[PDB]
RNA sequence: AUUUUAAAAUUAUUUGAAUUUUUCUUCUUAUAAUUUAAGUUGUUUCUAUACAGUACUUUCUUAACCCACUCGUCUUGAAAC
RNA sequence: AUUUCACUCAUAUUAAAUAAAAUAACUCCAAGUGGGCCAUUUUUGGUAAGCAGAACUGGCGAUGAGGGAUGCUCCUAACG
C-alpha cells in the first residue's frame, strides 16, 4: 500500500501553490498602499489642508548595555521583552502599556520603525526558530518551510513570506509569529557608535533615544 | 600551542608545574591546586602559572591513540596475547618490564606470526 | 570598642532570593469560635439532609437488589 | 560631492496642534522653522518650544507636517543677520551677529563655531531667533563691510596644502614660502 | 537528524526558490523590464522630457504658492515683533 | 554574559535510578521502561516510576482495605507496588485477583483458599500489556510514626507534633509550658 | 528609651479634617454587609471603641465573621520574606463597603446582553477590553489665515 | 544497511494555457540527466627509487619582543615599616 | 445558610498587554555566618575630617580581563 506517500505528495504540492498565490497578493497590497499614500499628500497641498499620517504600530529594539550594575525594575522589563545580552534585538507591538514599559528602559536601548526590506533581510540572514515540546525549544535556523507549517499552520501561515507579512503589518497573527522566533543576535556595527552615554536627541553625539526611521541604516551595519 | 599531525589534535604539550617549585627544592613539581588567600595563581593574575581545566580535553574519537594510530596493550606471557588475533589492526603490544629474555623471544616470535606490531622489541638484546 | 547597632542593608535581596511567598487559597476554613446559635442550627440542617439522602439511597439499593 | 566639507545642519517647517476636546473642539494651529541635524531632532525642539511657550505637551498633541525647506539659489552670495539668546556662567544675554554665506544653514554652522570659540557657549545653551537676509546698504559689522567694495583684490599668503603622497619627509632642497 | 552547513538563503538560488515559490517569476519580470529600458537609450528618454513639460508645469504653481506663503508669514512675524520692541 | 537564572540549565528534583542491587528487580525495571517507552499508556509510565521509589513510599496494604477498595469492581484486577498483609479483624474474604511485589505467607494462603490468585509483575506484563481492567492502588504514605514528629515544632501554638522523650509519665515534661497552672500552656 | 506604643506616630493620621468634626451620620448605621464582601478599613477617631491598629488604616479585605456590632476582616501583610493573613476584628463605624469591584460587575452585567443579542443573530462578538493603540490617518482642513507663527522669546 | 530521500534548481526533447511579447517570460499540467539541492573535490610536483644524513619527530640549553611584588594567616583592607 | 434538579456565561486568538512562566509547590537532615566597608542621591551631630550615626539601590569583600601612567570600590565589561 504505497498510497501512504502519494496523497502526502499531492498535499505538499497543493500547499505550495496556495503559498505562491498568497505571496503574489501580498506584493499587490504593498504596491497599492505605497502608491495611495503618495497621492493623498499631493491632494492635501491643493485643497488647503493637512494630511496627518497613521502611526506606526511596530518597533525594533536593540540593547546597548551589559548585565552588570542595573536597577531591579530595569532587569524585570528586560526579561519581559526577551532582551538578555548586549546586542540582542526583538520586535515589539505599540500600545499604551508597551510605551510605558519602554519609558522605564529608554536610556539603555535604541529603537525605531523598520521597513519591509529590512524585515526581509533580518528574516533571511538571521532568522532562527524554537522547535520542540513546550518549554524545550532547541534553537534551529530555518532552511525550509516544514517547521513553520508544523507549529503555526493552524492559523494559516505556511512559509517565511507569511510571517514577513504578519510582522511588517500588525496582522491578526502577531503574538504567535513574534513569540515563535528566537531573539536576534547581532554583530557590532561596522563603523562604530557615537557615544552610548548620550541620547540621540541631545545636541552632542549620542545613541540612546528613539531614532524613528534612522534605525534601518544602523541595523544594516550590524546585520 | 596546538599540535596537529594527522587527524589527531593535541591542544597543549607543556606540563603543568606546581607554583613555587622552581624556588624551593622541598616543593616537588607535581601539580597541586592552590588554596589560600592572596595566592595570585588561584586568582588568575596575568604572568604566572596556569591552572588545568576540563577545556583542554581531547577528542573522544582519538583520545588514547599512539602516533602509531593504534591502542596499546601490555602482555606478560604468550597466552595473554590470544585476543589480539581478531583485532590486529587497531592494537599494538608492549612487553612488560619484568619478563625474562627467554620469555621475550617467544612473545616476539608469536607477535610476528600474528601480524601485530611490537613497540619495544629491542630490549635485553 | 564600639560597633554597629543597626542596618537593614541586604535584607530584601535575601527576601527576594526565594521570592515573596503567598497564602494558600483553601476552600474551607474552620468554624471553631465563630457565630454560635447559627452553626448549631446548620448542624441540624445537614443532619436532616443526610438522613433523607441516605434513606433514599438505601431504599433504592433495597429494591434494586431485591 | 566632497563630504570632507559638509555640515550636517538643515532647515525644517513643522505644523502641529492640540487634540480636540469638548471644551476646545477646534484648537489653534502653530508653525515654526527649526535648524537641526535631522527631522527627529527638529520635532524634539518643536515640542520643547510648544511646552515652554504655549501649554502643549507632546503627549496630548499631534503633528501635522515636516517639510525640510530647501534653498533656491545655492551659488549666489547673500548677507545674513542673526538674533540670539544664550546663557553664560553667571547670567543670560542676547546678541546680534552678521555672516556672509550662500545658504542660511551655512551661516548657522558658522554661528555655532563662533559662539563656541569666543564664549565657550555650548549648543545646549543657545536659542536662535530670526535668521533673515539683509541688504548691503544696511550692514553694520565692519568685518562684512570690508568684503563689499568695488574692485576687491588681495594676495594669497597661506602656506601650501599638499596631498599625502607628495608629503615627503627627506627633502633635497629646503622649500620656499614666497610663491610670489 | 545530523546537522549540515546552513546555506545562504539569499544568494543561493536553489534554496531561495525553495523557501519562496514566487521568487523566480518576480526576478524574471524585473530582468525583463530592466533590459527593455536600457535598450531604449536614445530611442526613449526623449519624451520623458515631454512629460516633464506635461506635469511639472501642473505642480509648479501649487508648490510655488505654498512656499511663498510660508516665507511671507515668517516675514510678517518679524516686522510685527520689531514694531512692538519700539 | 547573559542574564539567565541557573545559567539556563533546567532543574529536576526526584530520584533518577535504582539504588537496589537485586538482579530480578533490575530485570523488572528494564522490562517496564521498555513497555512505557514503546507503548506510552500512562499505566506503564506510572508503574515504571513507582518501582524505583524508596521503601518509605511503598507502604504495605492489608487485606481488608484491599477488599473494600474493590467492592464495586468485580472481575477486575488490583495492582499494588508494595506488600499485602493479613488482617485478623476480617471474618470472611471474597474471591479476588491481585498483582503485587510481595505477599506474606498468611495472606497468600487466605487469598488462594477463597478461589482467587496471586500474580507477579512479569505475568501482568504478559497478560495485560496496557493495563485493561486493572486498578492501581497504594497504601497510606503518612501513617509512619516518624511523620508524627514532623511539621510545626512542639511548642508553637496548636501543634500536634510528638516530642522526643526518654519515657512517658507524670515526671517527664508535663509541668511548665503544658498547663496553665505552671506559667502557661503550650 | 524607645517608645513603641499602640497609637504612636498617628498625630495626623487619626485626626478629623477641616470643618468636618463630629460623630457620624445616622445612615451609616443602615449599611448592608454579607459574607465574602470586599470592605475598606478607615479608622474614625470620634468612636474610640474597637479602633483598628495603625498599619491597617486604608487597606482592603474580605469578611469572615459578622456580629452584633463587629466585623472580621482578612488582610494581607508583608513580613520580611512572605505575606501573612491577619484576622482583624473592628467595630462597625470603622468599616466601609469597598468600591474596588464595581467596574467588573457593571462589565459582566452589560456584556451579558451583548452576548445574548450576538448569539440571537448568530454574529461574531468580541468582548475583551481594548488597550489604547495607534491612531489612524485623517484629512484636516485648515484655512491659511488661522495658522500663527511663533519663535523663541528674548530675555528680560 | 534504505529521508544526502521527497521536493527545489538546471539542461534537452515534450502534453497544453496565459501574459510580461521574450536566446534567464511564467504555470514540475510527461520522460531522461545533472547540481545551484543532499557541510570539498581534482591535477601535477616533492619527501624518494629512503632505512636515519646537516632532512623529519622529540627533549634539554641559551637568546630576543610583551608581561610578571613573598608564601601561609587573622583581617573591611597585605608586596607591606 | 446548606442540599438536590433544570436552563446558560467569551475561549481555536485564550473575559486587558507582555513573558528561555513548571528552572514549579511542599516535607526531611544538616553546614558556614551573626567584627564589615565603599559610591551616587536623601539625611543627623560637629568649624571640619581618609570623623561618628541612619535610608533606597549598586558594589568591594568572595573577582580576574581592556582603559584611568601608578591604585581593593571609577568607566567598558564579568572568565571552558
Ligand atoms: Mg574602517
Ligand atoms: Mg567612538
Ligand atoms: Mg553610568
Ligand atoms: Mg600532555
Ligand atoms: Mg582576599
Ligand atoms: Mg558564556
Ligand atoms: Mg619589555
Ligand atoms: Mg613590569
Ligand atoms: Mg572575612
Ligand atoms: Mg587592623
Ligand atoms: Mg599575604
Ligand atoms: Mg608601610
Ligand atoms: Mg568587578
Ligand atoms: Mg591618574
Amino acid at each position: 500500500a504505497a498510497k501512504k506517500i502519494k496523497t502526502l505528495k499531492l498535499i505538499n504540492k497543493k500547499k505550495r501553490n496556495d503559498l505562491r498565490q498568497r505571496t503574489l497578493r501580498y506584493e499587490e497590497e504593498y504596491e497599492s498602499e505605497r502608491k495611495k499614500i503618495i497621492e493623498l499628500k499631493r491632494e492635501a497641498r491643493k485643497n488647503n489642508c493637512f494630511y496627518r499620517e497613521a502611526e506606526k504600530k511596530v518597533v525594533f529594539v536593540i540593547r546597548l548595555k551589559g548585565v552588570n550594575k542595573l536597577p531591579p525594575k530595569v532587569r524585570s522589563v528586560f526579561r519581559l521583552l526577551r532582551l538578555l545580552q548586549v546586542h540582542n534585538g526583538v520586535f515589539v507591538k505599540v500600545n499604551k502599556a508597551t510605551k510605558e514599559m519602554l519609558k522605564i528602559v529608554e536610556p539603555y536601548v535604541t529603537y525605531g520603525y523598520p521597513t519591509l526590506s529590512t524585515v526581509r533581510k533580518l528574516l533571511y540572514k538571521r532568522g532562527y526558530v524554537r522547535v520542540g515540546k513546550v518549554r524545550r525549544y532547541a534553537r534551529k535556523k530555518i532552511q525550509d518551510n516544514a517547521d513553520i507549517s508544523k507549529h503555526l499552520g493552524k492559523y494559516n501561515v505556511h512559509g517565511i513570506e507569511d510571517m514577513v507579512y504578519q510582522l511588517y503589518t500588525c496582522g491578526p497573527v502577531f503574538k504567535k509569529v513574534n513569540n515563535f522566533l528566537w531573539a536576534f543576535k547581532l554583530k557590532p556595527p561596522r563603523k562604530g557608535f557615537k557615544a552610548k552615554r548620550h541620547a540621540f536627541n541631545e545636541p552632542r553625539p549620542g545613541d540612546w533615544g528613539n531614532r524613528e526611521a534612522h534605525i534601518n541604516e544602523l541595523i544594516n551595519r550590524m546585520i | 600551542a596546538v599540535k596537529k599531525v594527522g587527524k589527531i589534535i593535541k591542544k597543549r604539550t607543556k606540563k603543568f608545574t606546581r607554583f613555587q617549585s622552581n624556588r624551593f627544592m622541598r616543593v616537588k613539581p607535581a601539580w597541586r591546586k592552590p588554596r589560600g588567600i592572596d595566592c595570585r595563581v588561584r586568582r588568575r593574575y596575568k604572568g604566572t602559572n596556569l591552572m588545568p581545566s576540563i577545556g583542554y580535553g581531547s577528542n573522544k574519537k582519538t583520545k588514547f591513540l599512539l602516533p602509531n594510530n593504534k591502542y596499546k596493550y601490555v602482555v606478560k606471557n604468550v597466552k595473554e596475547m590470544e585476543p589480539l588475533i581478531m583485532n590486529h589492526t587497531k592494537y599494538c603490544v608492549q612487553i612488560a618490564h619484568n619478563v625474562s629474555s627467554k620469555k621475550r623471544k617467544q612473545i616476539i616470535e608469536r607477535a610476528k606470526q600474528m601480524n601485530v606490531s611490537v613497540i619495544n622489541a629491542k630490549a635485553r638484546l | 570598642a564600639k560597633s554597629k547597632n543597626h542596618t537593614n542593608h541586604n535584607q530584601n535581596r535575601k527576601a527576594h532570593k526565594n521570592g515573596i511567598k503567598k497564602p494558600k487559597k483553601h476552600k474551607f476554613m474552620s468554624r471553631k469560635g465563630l457565630d454560635p446559635n447559627f452553626f448549631r442550627n446548620q448542624k441540624y440542617c445537614l443532619k436532616g439532609i443526610q438522613k433523607k439522602k441516605k434513606e433514599l439511597k438505601l431504599k433504592a439499593k433495597q429494591e434494586k437488589n431485591n | 560631492i566632497d563630504n570632507s566639507l559638509n555640515t550636517n545642519i538643515h532647515q525644517y517647517h513643522i505644523v502641529g496642534r492640540a487634540i480636540p476636546t469638548a471644551k476646545d473642539k477646534n484648537p489653534n494651529v502653530y508653525r515654526m522653522c527649526i535648524f537641526a541635524k535631522n527631522d527627529t531632532n527638529a520635532k524634539s525642539r518643536f515640542w520643547y518650544f510648544m511646552k515652554k511657550i504655549n501649554k502643549l505637551k507632546k503627549s496630548n498633541g499631534e503633528l501635522l507636517a515636516c517639510e525640510q525647506i530647501k534653498e533656491r539659489f545655492p551659488l549666489r552670495v547673500k548677507n545674513y543677520g542673526v538674533l540670539l539668546r544664550y546663557d553664560s556662567r553667571t547670567g543670560t544675554h542676547n546678541m546680534y551677529k552678521e555672516f556672509r554665506d550662500t545658504t542660511k544653514e551655512g551661516a548657522i554652522a558658522q554661528l555655532y563655531s563662533e559662539m563656541a570659540g569666543r564664549h565657550r557657549a555650548r549648543a545646549s545653551s543657545i536659542n536662535i531667533i530670526r535668521i533673515s537676509e539683509i541688504s548691503s546698504s544696511l550692514v553694520r559689522r565692519p568685518h562684512i563691510k570690508q568684503l563689499l567694495k568695488r574692485r576687491l583684490r588681495f594676495p594669497a599668503l597661506h602656506l601650501p596644502t599638499l596631498q599625502k603622497e607628495y608629503r615627503k619627509k627627506f627633502a633635497s632642497k629646503r622649500p620656499s614660502t614666497y610663491r610670489m | 537528524k545530523k546537522r549540515l552547513q546552513n546555506k545562504n538563503s539569499l544568494t543561493n538560488f536553489a534554496v531561495r526558490c525553495r523557501l519562496n515559490p514566487a521568487y523566480k517569476l518576480l526576478r524574471s519580470l524585473a530582468v525583463l523590464r530592466m533590459r527593455k529600458s536600457i535598450l531604449e537609450k536614445s530611442k526613449n528618454k526623449k519624451e520623458k522630457r515631454v512629460q516633464k513639460q506635461i506635469q511639472k508645469k501642473e505642480l509648479q504653481k501649487i508648490n510655488h504658492d505654498y512656499y511663498k506663503g510660508v516665507a511671507k508669514a515668517v516675514k510678517k512675524k518679524k516686522k510685527r515683533e520689531e514694531k512692538k520692541a519700539k | 554574559g547573559i542574564a539567565l537564572k541557573n545559567v539556563g540549565r533546567i532543574k529536576k528534583h526526584g530520584r533518577k535510578h535504582l539504588v537496589s542491587k537485586n538482579p530480578y528487580l533490575r530485570l523488572l525495571v528494564k522490562l517496564y521502561n521498555f513497555l512505557a517507552r514503546r507503548t506510552n499508556a500512562n499505566f506503564n509510565k506510572i508503574i515504571a516510576k513507582r518501582l524505583i521509589m524508596p521503601k518509605r513510599y511503598r507502604p504495605p496494604l492489608s487485606l481488608s482495605k484491599l477488599q473494600y477498595h474493590m467492592a464495586n469492581h468485580p472481575n477486575d484486577i488490583a495492582v499494588v507496588v508494595g506488600s499485602i498483609t493479613d488482617d485478623k479483624r476480617l471474618f470472611s474474604l471474597k474471591q479476588l485477583k491481585v498483582c503485587a511485589l510481595r505477599f506474606t505467607e498468611t495472606a497468600r494462603k487466605r487469598i488462594e483458599d477463597a478461589g482467587g490468585e496471586c500474580l507477579t509483575f512479569d505475568q501482568l506484563a504478559l497478560k495485560y500489556p496496557t493495563g485493561k481492567k486493572c486498578v492501581l492502588l497504594r497504601g497510606p504514605t503518612k501513617a509512619r510514626t516518624a511523620e508524627k514528629h514532623f511539621g510545626k515544632a512542639p511548642g508553637k501554638p496548636k501543634s500536634k507534633a510528638r516530642p522526643y522523650v526518654r519515657s512517658k509519665g507524670r515526671k517527664f515534661e508535663k509541668a511548665r509550658g503544658r498547663r496553665k497552672s505552671r506559667a502557661y500552656k503550650k | 528609651g524607645k517608645s513603641r506604643g499602640k497609637r504612636s506616630g498617628t498625630r495626623y493620621k487619626f485626626s478629623k479634617k477641616f470643618r468636618k468634626h463630629g460623630e457620624c451620620t445616622a445612615n451609616k448605621y443602615l449599611e448592608k454587609l454579607n459574607y465574602g464582601d470586599y470592605v475598606d478599613i478607615v479608622c474614625d477617631s470620634t468612636q474610640q471603641k474597637g479602633m483598628p491598629f495603625n498599619y491597617y488604616h486604608g487597606k482592603t479585605g474580605k469578611i469572615f465573621h459578622i456580629t452584633k456590632r463587629g466585623v472580621g476582616v482578612l488582610v494581607n501583610k508583608r513580613v520580611k520574606h512572605r505575606i501573612e493573613q491577619k484576622k482583624v476584628c473592628v467595630r462597625i463605624e470603622h468599616v466601609r463597603k469597598s468600591r474596588c469591584n464595581e467596574d467588573f460587575l457593571l462589565r459582566k452585567i452589560k456584556n451579558a446582553e451583548l452576548i445574548k443579542e450576538a448569539k440571537l443573530k448568530n454574529e461574531h462578538i468580541n468582548i475583551k477590553r481594548k488597550t489604547e493603540g495607534p491612531k489612524p490617518a485623517a484629512m484636516i482642513k485648515v484655512p491659511p489665515s488661522k495658522i500663527i507663527t511663533i519663535e523663541p522669546l528674548p530675555f528680560y
